[PDB]
C-alpha cells in the first residue's frame, strides 16, 4: 500500500488563436448508460408484536403511551402509497400501450438488443434480463409457504427471522410485467414516431428520417447523414455491443441499486437484532421477567424495555422516511429526464 | 370536479391531523399513575411525585422531538414543491421552454399562473395537433443528377406529384430551388427518387 | 414450560445436533426457538403459530356496505380462516365461502369475484391487482381484476410512409403544486 | 446453541500467535509456574503420563490448594490443606 | 362486529372512503393447551439445613450444594417467621414455578 496525491486529470493546453478555428472532420457515436433509483422496498412493522411479542400482561402499558403506533404506521402506509406514485408517474407516463411492427430493415440499425424478445419469458430484452440477473433482491415482497420456514433454518434465511416479529416486507404494486410492458411501448413509440407520441398521437416517421431530424436538431444537415447512413448504423451497432458487453463484463455498473436494498437489509437486520438489546433491565425477554419478577417489579423493567424499543422503531421510522424523501427525489429526477431525453430532444 | 386541490387539502389536512394528535398525546400515561400534573403532586409526595413527573416530561419531550422531526420533513418536501414550482413558472410563463413535458404535455405555448392557498395553479396552453394524414415522402430529390435535401421542410407526395411542407402543419408547396439545397450526387442516398425541380 | 420458559409456540422436532451441555437454542435476537426436552432427549423447535396482517379494502360509505378482506402473505389453501369459535378474536368476523376466495402473490383475498377483464387500477392492493365496484354483475358487488396499462395501439411503421396533421387543437391543462404550508409555534412550558 | 451465525463474546482466552512455553520434562526441581487468570494446558503424549494437576497460592499448608489426580477408573478432586514438598509426583 | 365496524374504530370516523386507507389489524393464533414438564425426582433434604442444632462458624461457613430434587419451597412459610426474607433475582411467591 503507497500514499499518493489523487491526479485531477490529464494535463492539456489549448492552441488559442484570434484567426484559427478547429472544426471536426469526422463523428463517433456513443452510447452511455445512467442508472438511478427510482423505488425501495416497502416495508410494515407490527406494534404489539414486536415490543411485546404476543405476550398477555404486555400490550396493557403499551396503549398509555398514546398513538404512537399510529403515527408509526401511518408513516409507513405514506411511504408505502408514496413509493407506489413514484413507479406511477416514472413508468406509466403514457396512456398508449404501442405495439412494435415486425423487424424490418430499419435504415440498417439493429434493435434486437433492446427490444423484447419473445423467446424468454415476461417479454423482456436480453439487456433486461442481464440487468434483472446482477441485482440480487433479498425479499420481493411476494407470498411465502408457511412451511418455507419451519425446518431447513441453517441457511441465510433473515426473512422468516423477522417475519417472526412482525417485519413484513410488502410487495409493489406494479409487477415487473408490467414496467417491462411500458418499456416496450416506450421504445416501440421512440422508435416509430419520434418525439410525436409524446406531444400528441404518434406519427409514423422513417427511422432514418428521423435520424436525420434528430442530427438538424443539433445542427447537423440532413445530407451528412444520408451520405453516411451505413456507418452511423454500424457505429450504434457497435456502441450497443460494447454497452451489453460492459454490462455482462462489469458488476460494478448497478452498485446504487444493490446498495438501496443492501442498506434495507441491513436496517431490518439491526431492527430485529435491537430486541437482543437490554435496555437497563435484567434480561431481554419479557416472559422471564414475567416468571422471575412479580408484577409490580416487573412494571418497571416493562417500561424500560417499551421505552428502548419505542426508541429504536422511532429511529428507524425516521431513517425510512429520510430514506424515502431520498427515493422522492431520484425518482423525480429520474421522470424528468425520461420525459426530457426519451419523450423529446433536450438541449440541457 | 372538487378533487383537483387535493394535495393542497391533504397538506393542511396533515397538519391538522398532526396538531390534534400531539394535543392528544397530552392524554397519555407515560408510565404514570395520572395524567394531571397536579393530581400527581396533590396525591404524592414530591419525592415520589419526581419520578412520575420526569417520566411525563421525557414522554412529552419524546413526542414534541418526533413532531418536530415530522414537521422538518414535511418542511423539506415543501421546500423542495416551491422550488421546482417556481422554477416551472419561470420557465413556462417567463418564457417559451423547449422542455417536454415539463409546461404540461404538448408543445407548450404559454402558460398563465393562478393564485391558489399555499399552492400555485397553472394554465399550460399546449399544441396539440389532430385528425393526421398519411402521405409518401423521400429522403431527397434527384433532378439535375443531383440530390436534393429539404431546407426547413419534409418532400411528401399525393400520389402523384411530390411537394414540400413543414412538420406540425400540412401545408404543401412546390419543389423550388430556394426551399432546397444541393448537396452530392443521387448515389449516396437510398431512397431517393426523381422529380422535377421548378426554377 | 419445560424450565419457565413459557409462551407461544409450535413444536416442529427438527433435526438439530444438541451437546449434552446445551438444551436451549436461541436465534439471532436472543428468542430461544429451540428446547431440549427434559425427560425425553429428543430435539424440539420452537416456532411461532400463524401469524400476518390483515387489510380490509373499504368502497365508499356513502354508496354501499359490503367490503372485502385481505390476508397479506398468506395462501387461500393452507388456512382460509380455520377457526370455529374457539381460536383467536382480534376481528369477530368470519368470511368462509361465497366463491370470493382467490389467490394473489400479495396474499389471500377474500370478499371479491375476479374477472377476466381488465379495467382501470381504482383500489390498489398489490401484485398488480385492484378492486373496485362495478355494477354490471344486474347486481353490484366489489370485483378483483388487473389492472389495465392502457388502451393497444401499433403505429403503422413504413420505410416511405409519414404522419404530417393537416389541423390542431389548442388544449389547456391545470397543474397544483404546493408552495407553502401552516407556520406553527409551540410552547415548551405550556406544553 | 448457535449456528450459521456470528458471536461475539469477551472473556478469558487464550491469544492467537501467543508464545506459549513448552516444557519437556526432562528434569526434575522444576519450580512451580504462576496461574495469571487462566491456563492453556496441551500434551500429544500417548503412554498417560500427565494424569492430575494442582492449584493452590503458596502449595503448603497454611492456605487451601486443590488436587486433581485423574486414575485409570475414577478422579479424585479434594480442597484440602496439602503440605506440597518441592516435587510432587505420583508413584 | 365486521370489518366495517372494525375499520372505523381504526379511522375513529364513522365514514370511511373509497379505499383500505389503514391497515386493520394483525393475525396471532392463540394456544389452545398447556405443555408443562418438569424433572421427575425425590423430595429435597430442606430438614437438613433449616431442622439442624447448630450451624457452622461465620468464616467456616458451609455450602451444601442441592440437585436432582424438587425444591418444594412451600415447606419454609410455615416455619418460624422470618427477620428478613428478600430475594434480589425473583419474587419470592415465583421460586416454586421456576428451575435452578
Amino acid at each position: 500500500i503507497i500514499a499518493y496525491t489523487m491526479s485531477l486529470g490529464a494535463e492539456n493546453s489549448v492552441a488559442y488563436s484570434n484567426n484559427s478555428i478547429a472544426i471536426p472532420t469526422n463523428f463517433t457515436i456513443s452510447v452511455t448508460t445512467e442508472i438511478l433509483p427510482v423505488s425501495m422496498t416497502k416495508t410494515s412493522v407490527d406494534c404489539t408484536m414486536y415490543i411485546c411479542g404476543d405476550s398477555t400482561e404486555c400490550s396493557n402499558l403499551l396503549l398509555q403511551y398514546g398513538s404512537f403506533c399510529t403515527q408509526l404506521k401511518r408513516a409507513l402506509t405514506g411511504i408505502a402509497v408514496e413509493q407506489d406514485k413514484n413507479t406511477q408517474e416514472v413508468f406509466a407516463q403514457v396512456k398508449q400501450i404501442y405495439k412494435t411492427p415486425p423487424i424490418k430493415y430499419f435504415g440498417g440499425f439493429n434493435f434486437s438488443q433492446i427490444l423484447p424478445d419473445p423467446s424468454k419469458p415476461s417479454k423482456r430484452s436480453p439487456i433486461e434480463d442481464l440487468l434483472f440477473n446482477k441485482v440480487t433482491l433479498a425479499d420481493a415482497g411476494f407470498i411465502k409457504q408457511y412451511g418455507d420456514c419451519l425446518g431447513d433454518i441453517a441457511a441465510r434465511d433473515l426473512i422468516c427471522a423477522q417475519k417472526f416479529n412482525g417485519l413484513t416486507v410488502l410487495p409493489p404494486l406494479l409487477t415487473d410485467e408490467m414496467i417491462a410492458q411500458y418499456t416496450s411501448a416506450l421504445l416501440a413509440g421512440t422508435i416509430t414516431s419520434g418525439w410525436t407520441f409524446g406531444a400528441g398521437p404518434a406519427l409514423q416517421i422513417p427511422f432514418p428520417m428521423q435520424m436525420a431530424y434528430r442530427f438538424n436538431g443539433i445542427g447537423v444537415t440532413q445530407n451528412v447523414l444520408y451520405e453516411n447512413q451505413k456507418l452511423i448504423a454500424n457505429q450504434f451497432n457497435s456502441a450497443i455491443g460494447k454497452i451489453q458487453d460492459s454490462l455482462s463484463s462489469t458488476p460494478s455498473a448497478l452498485g446504487k441499486l444493490q446498495d438501496v436494498v443492501n442498506h434495507n437489509a441491513q436496517a431490518l437486520n439491526t431492527l430485529v437484532k435491537q430486541l437482543s438489546s437490554k435496555f437497563g433491565a435484567i434480561s431481554s425477554v419479557l416472559n422471564d421477567i414475567l416468571s422471575r419478577l412479580d408484577p409490580p417489579e416487573a412494571e418497571v423493567q416493562i417500561d424500560r424495555l417499551i421505552t428502548g424499543r419505542l426508541q429504536s422503531l422511532q429511529t428507524y421510522v425516521t431513517q425510512q422516511l429520510i430514506r424515502a424523501a431520498e427515493i422522492r427525489a431520484s425518482a423525480n429526477l429520474a421522470a424528468t429526464k425520461m420525459s426530457e431525453c426519451v419523450l423529446g430532444q433536450s438541449k440541457r | 370536479t372538487p378533487s383537483a386541490l387535493g394535495k393542497l387539502q391533504d397538506v393542511v389536512n396533515h397538519n391538522a391531523q398532526a396538531l390534534n394528535t400531539l394535543v392528544k398525546q397530552l392524554s397519555s400515561k407515560f408510565g404514570a399513575i395520572s395524567s394531571v400534573l397536579n393530581d400527581i403532586l396533590s396525591r404524592l409526595d414530591p419525592p415520589e411525585a419526581e419520578v412520575q413527573i420526569d417520566r411525563l416530561i421525557t414522554g412529552r419531550l419524546q413526542s414534541l422531538q418526533t413532531y418536530v422531526t415530522q414537521q422538518l420533513i414535511r418542511a423539506a418536501e415543501i421546500r423542495a414543491s416551491a422550488n421546482l414550482a417556481a422554477t416551472k413558472m419561470s420557465e413556462c410563463v417567463l418564457g417559451q421552454s423547449k422542455r417536454v413535458d415539463f409546461c404540461g404535455k404538448g408543445y407548450h405555448l404559454m402558460s398563465f399562473p393562478q393564485s391558489a392557498p399555499h399552492g400555485v395553479v397553472f394554465l399550460h396552453v399546449t399544441y396539440v395537433p389532430a385528425q393526421e394524414k398519411n402521405f409518401t415522402t423521400a429522403p431527397a430529390i434527384c433532378h439535375d443528377g443531383k440530390a436534393h435535401f429539404p431546407r426547413e421542410g419534409v418532400f411528401v407526395s399525393n400520389g402523384t406529384h411530390w411537394f414540400v411542407t413543414q412538420r406540425n402543419f400540412y401545408e404543401p408547396q412546390i419543389i423550388t430551388t430556394d426551399n432546397t439545397f444541393v448537396s452530392g450526387n443521387c448515389d449516396v442516398v437510398i431512397g431517393i427518387v426523381n422529380n422535377t425541380v421548378y426554377d | 414450560n419445560f424450565n419457565g420458559l413459557t409462551g407461544t409456540g409450535v413444536l416442529t422436532e427438527s433435526n438439530k445436533k444438541f451437546l449434552p451441555f446445551q438444551q436451549f437454542g436461541r436465534d439471532i435476537a436472543d428468542t430461544t426457538d429451540a428446547v431440549r426436552d427434559p425427560q425425553t432427549l429428543e430435539i424440539l423447535d420452537i416456532t411461532p403459530c400463524s401469524f400476518g396482517g390483515v387489510s380490509v379494502i373499504t368502497p365508499g360509505t356513502n354508496t354501499s356496505n359490503q367490503v372485502a378482506v385481505l390476508y397479506q402473505g398468506v395462501n387461500c389453501t393452507e388456512v382460509p380462516v380455520a377457526i370455529h369459535a374457539d381460536q383467536l378474536t382480534p376481528t369477530w368476523r368470519v368470511y368462509s365461502t361465497g366463491s370470493n376466495v382467490f389467490q394473489t402473490r400479495a396474499g389471500c383475498l377474500i370478499g371479491a369475484e375476479y374477472v377476466n377483464n381488465s379495467y382501470e387500477c381504482d383500489i390498489p392492493i398489490g401484485a398488480g391487482i385492484c378492486a373496485s365496484y362495478q355494477t354490471q354483475t344486474a347486481s353490484q358487488s366489489i370485483i378483483a381484476y388487473t389492472m389495465s396499462l392502457g388502451a393497444e395501439n401499433s403505429v403503422a411503421y413504413s420505410n416511405n410512409s409519414i404522419a404530417i396533421p393537416t389541423n390542431f387543437t389548442i388544449s389547456v391543462t391545470t397543474e397544483i403544486l404546493p408552495v407553502s404550508m401552516t407556520k406553527t409555534s409551540v410552547d415548551c412550558t405550556m406544553y | 446453541f448457535r449456528s450459521s451465525v456470528l458471536h461475539s463474546t469477551h472473556d478469558l482466552f487464550l491469544p492467537f500467535f501467543s508464545n506459549v512455553t513448552w516444557f519437556h520434562a526432562k528434569r526434575f526441581d522444576n519450580p512451580a509456574l504462576p496461574f495469571n487468570d487462566g491456563v492453556y494446558f496441551a500434551s500429544t503424549e500417548k503412554s498417560n503420563i500427565i494424569r492430575g494437576w494442582i492449584f493452590g497460592t503458596t502449595l503448603d499448608s497454611k492456605t487451601q490448594s486443590l488436587l486433581i489426580v485423574n486414575n485409570a477408573t475414577n478422579v479424585v478432586i479434594k480442597v484440602c490443606e496439602f503440605q506440597f514438598c518441592n516435587d510432587p509426583f505420583l508413584d | 362486529l365486521d370489518p366495517l365496524s372494525e375499520t372505523k374504530c381504526t379511522l375513529k370516523s364513522f365514514t370511511v372512503e373509497k379505499g383500505i386507507y389503514q391497515t386493520s389489524n394483525f393475525r396471532v393464533q392463540p394456544t389452545e393447551s398447556i405443555v408443562r414438564f418438569p424433572n421427575i425426582t425425590n423430595l429435597c433434604p430442606f430438614h437438613e439445613v433449616f431442622n439442624a442444632t447448630t450451624f457452622a462458624s461465620v468464616y467456616a461457613w458451609n455450602r451444601k450444594r442441592i440437585s436432582n430434587c424438587v425444591a418444594d419451597y412451600s415447606v419454609i412459610y410455615n416455619f418460624a417467621p422470618f427477620f428478613a426474607f428478600k430475594c434480589y433475582g425473583v419474587s419470592p411467591t415465583k421460586l416454586n414455578d421456576l428451575c435452578f
